[PDB]
């Protein structure tokens, strides 16, 4: 199957060309909405933290995959292990609000406290990159504050992605990257 | 694209592009790559309280040079630029008189050498491009692209829509499109190739809309 | 057997804002009849459209004709935080939402005597340049000129023209210039109109919207 | 009505959950906002 | 839609569970993947 | 064969051949010459008491080199070979396990040089070829043949049926087909020709039938 | 099927509760047990 390579028009041959027989697939697992729909730890440093998905580890499935797109939309779900009252505040709220309790404040019930929050930016969509680097103030989902924030996780719901960006693995030392895989106890 | 006569030793696959009162014929097309879509989203959003307008005059060709491709520069050598960059004429004038605006791009990059050269360039347009790593030059094909390869073509053509987290932008401090060109196979010169290749661009701002007329001193 | 349930962790926490309703205890109570009590309002923004409140220019609601000729009577930031709003209902309200979109209405009521005549201009200077100090430079923005006559009042809408679909009511520290431009109001000329007051107020426009309630304030 | 979003009805009778109102005999600002003049009052050219 | 598999509907209204989208006016790579040439371009023997 | 685009300076007349799980594309075909017939005689004769069988697996491509064509060797320089010769793989295995067998040939000879060379080869297949005289090289065209001429083509393709005074043979001591290649116009090199030309063959045993299973030690 | 006896169906979709099998194309010992000869093979008297 010769093509004019310069074209940039997609080409996909099949085993049928030599006599094989292409089968069926179920790429459920490689579905955007699906893969990103799980919790990811985000490194919290203070007892107050602005919610931002870019803070997931760049090599963590979710963060790696989120960064494999340039623009994205989604709602949020959060799981915080905290102490005292947890207060959330919507994108663009004066930071001073975090102390006020008439804002969505959840009392303690350990271990974690789980919530569902609405996309709250004022743009039609948000971005992974930006050339106008360091991302803009407004690219957040609000902020959280609790007397103590031991741990923080976030989950992207309803995810939409636009324009793919690259995504690299590990550069192997030798011919392939060998390593220890889950195996049964020797006995 | 295609041409007649019969077959021949020269070139064919003719194609004429036209924006405004400006044309651009090319007897060695390889087609035109289309962006991330075939039509831009709604040009009249709420964010413009519908005071926006469109200027047909801006949508015309304008040329701007890129670089010289020589056998020295090998793999990964890349030349990037953010559109509009310094804009002149009508199109330029818009930027000085309107607070916000939007438009896509009609890009025609032309590396004219000669069919005896070897080597090959990759031309693409990228949204929010912020410095690629060496490794991720390998995955540059994820962007609207098109190759120039001397044995085959002279011109690469790519048309692309306006994008951004905002329906309208302030070009004066955010442009989404970045036109890049990278060497993938270093330029071969052989016996009768061309010593070096001058690379230019023929561009047209497509579907230009502007909103929020600014004050003026001149 | 009985019905097996899984009491999920991370569910049930109090929450000052949840959409449920507590159980009750004192029932069978009947309220005195309040049929047709005057002046009920259903949504704040209605009163905000209906009743325009006053802007402020150093303790006063009006603007004063300095002297005859091309003078710039006022110029200000297009934010609900703006100093000129401050005493404004619209701002007092907006202070509880992070974002907004919409048209804002400016009202200019000339208070002068029957022998006092003037002509004014008002424009909306979108950001990107610096607010012009004279009409001829401002004449290039969305503007409107008008003279005095039988009709005391003149209303004018300030267009929402921004990059994003919504914008902040609040003002960030990092913002030097008012993210949404300014509106400058000039005087073109007058005669026997010096001293005279042009009191201005502002009301919410038809498509003006307030969203994302927030409680940032002292206690 | 207010900040309430359960799709299923209250387990308790409404006679206990709330106070019942009595009547004796849509409102105002709402009406007033709408009665606002929005034309021009002049005579338009162009 | 995503990693969600409850057979019974949410107890809360969807107006509270999620953000509601507005419209103004199936997608792309999906379409593009399919428009891929898969033939031969030549002339086949045997 | 034919190709599209329009005309161009390169090659066209594309053709893909396929035997078994093996293909062979060629953007410079000149067609394929057919043997002494379009279909072989009856594959199931009395001489096999119909115990014969056919193996689909054998019918696949296998490569084997010929020689290097250089300007030195002039007219009449010829390189011959009897098929099968040393046979490997599946096809080869058949010869070691069956007393008698038969098959025709799908031959694709490829002398890849470059369009600036002059010169010309003649490739043919011959039945019971037993040393030609110098004179009778002139009448070699009486055999299934095809020319390779740099200005025109790179590959010569000829398909041919099994022949012989016997419906089935014992390749181990009689093969009928002899693939030959001869220079008719000595190789020209000019300014930009290729110094010398490497000549290979892509072959496929066609319609392979075998009969009389032999004993075995391994 | 196995040691399972809830009368009400799973709250979760079966796509999540279990692995879904795919097919490509009642069993054996069961059949074999039944094909067992149980007569006499002889000729019975009395």
């Amino acid at each position: 199957t010769t093509t004019t390579g310069e074209s940039a028009d997609p080409v996909t041959t099949t085993v049928e060309n030599y006599g094989g027989e292409t089968q069926v697939q179920r790429r459920h697992h490689t579905d955007v909405a699906f893969v990103l729909d799980r919790f990811v730890k985000v490194t919290v440093s203070d007892n107050q933290h602005t919610l931002d998905v870019m803070q997931a580890h760049k090599d963590n499935i979710v963060g790696a995959l989120l960064r494999a797109a340039t623009y994205y939309f989604s709602d949020l779900e959060i799981a915080v292990t905290h102490t005292g009252k947890l207060t959330w505040v919507p994108n663009g709220a004066p930071v001073s609000a975090l102390n006020n309790t008439t804002n969505p404040t959840a009392y303690h019930k350990g271990p974690v406290t789980r919530l569902a929050l609405p996309y709250t930016a004022p743009h039609r969509v948000l971005a992974t990159a930006y050339t106008g680097a360091h991302l803009p103030t407004s690219f957040n989902f609000g902020a959280v504050k609790a007397e103590t924030i031991t741990e923080l996780l976030v989950r992207m719901k309803r995810a939409e992605l636009y324009c793919p960006r690259p995504i690299l693995p590990i550069q192997p030392t030798g011919d392939r990257h060998k390593q220890p895989l889950v195996a049964p106890a020797k006995q | 694209d295609k041409k007649t006569e019969e077959t021949t030793l020269l070139e064919d696959r003719i194609l004429t592009t036209r924006n405004g009162h400006t044309t651009s014929t090319t007897q060695s097309s390889v087609g035109v790559t289309f962006g991330y879509a075939t039509a831009e989203d709604s040009t009249s959003g709420p964010n413009t309280s519908a005071l926006e307008t469109r200027v047909h005059q801006a949508e015309r060709f304008f040329k701007m040079a890129l670089f010289d491709w020589v056998p020295s520069q090998n793999f990964g050598h890349m030349h990037k630029v953010v559109l509009p960059h310094e804009p002149k004429g009508v199109y330029g004038g818009l930027v000085k008189s309107y607070a916000y605006m939007r438009n896509g791009w009609d890009v025609e990059v032309t590396a004219v050498g000669n069919q005896f050269n070897g080597g090959c360039l990759l031309v693409a347009l990228v949204p929010e491009m912020g410095d690629i790593s060496d490794r991720e030059k390998y995955q540059l094909t994820l962007y609207p692209h098109q190759f120039i390869n001397p044995r085959t073509n002279m011109t690469a053509h790519i048309t692309v829509p306006y994008v951004g987290v905002n329906r309208y932008d302030q070009y004066k401090q955010h442009r989404p499109w970045t036109l890049v060109v990278m060497v993938v196979a270093p330029l071969t010169t052989n016996t009768a190739g061309a010593q070096q290749i001058k690379v230019y661009a023929n561009i047209a701002p497509t579907n230009v809309h502007v909103a929020g007329e600014l004050p003026s001193k001149e | 057997g009985i019905f097996p349930v899984a009491c999920s962790d991370g569910y049930g926490n109090m929450v000052t804002t949840d959409p449920k309703t507590a159980d009750p205890a004192y029932g069978k109570v009947y309220n005195p009849p309040r049929t047709a009590l005057p002046g009920r309002f259903t949504n704040y923004l209605d009163v905000a459209e209906a009743c325009p409140t006053f802007l402020m220019f150093e303790n006063v609601p009006y603007v004063s004709t300095r002297t005859d000729g091309q003078r710039l009577l006022a110029k200000f930031d297009v934010s609900l935080a703006a100093k000129h709003m401050s005493n404004t209902y619209l701002a007092g309200l907006a202070q509880y939402y992070t974002q907004y979109t919409g048209t804002i209405n400016l009202h200019f009521m000339f208070t002068g005597p029957t022998d006092a005549k003037a002509r004014y201009m008002v424009a909306y200077v979108p950001p990107g340049m610096d607010a012009p100090d004279n009409p001829e430079e401002a004449a290039h923005c969305i503007h409107a000129e008008w003279d005095t006559g039988l009709n005391s009042k003149f209303t004018f809408s300030i267009p929402y023209i921004s990059a994003a679909d919504y914008t902040y009511t609040a003002s960030h520290e990092a913002e030097t210039t008012c993210v949404q431009g300014w509106v400058c109001v000039y005087q073109i000329t007058h005669g026997k109109a010096d001293a005279d007051a042009l009191v201005v107020s502002a009301s919410a426009g038809k498509d003006f919207e307030l969203r994302l309630p927030v409680d940032a304030r002292q206690q | 009505s207010g900040n309430t979003g359960s799709i299923i009805n209250n387990y308790y009778m409404q006679q206990y959950q709330n106070s019942m109102d009595t009547q004796l005999g849509n409102d105002w600002f709402s009406k007033l906002a709408s009665s606002a003049f929005s034309g021009l009052f002049g005579a338009l050219l162009a």
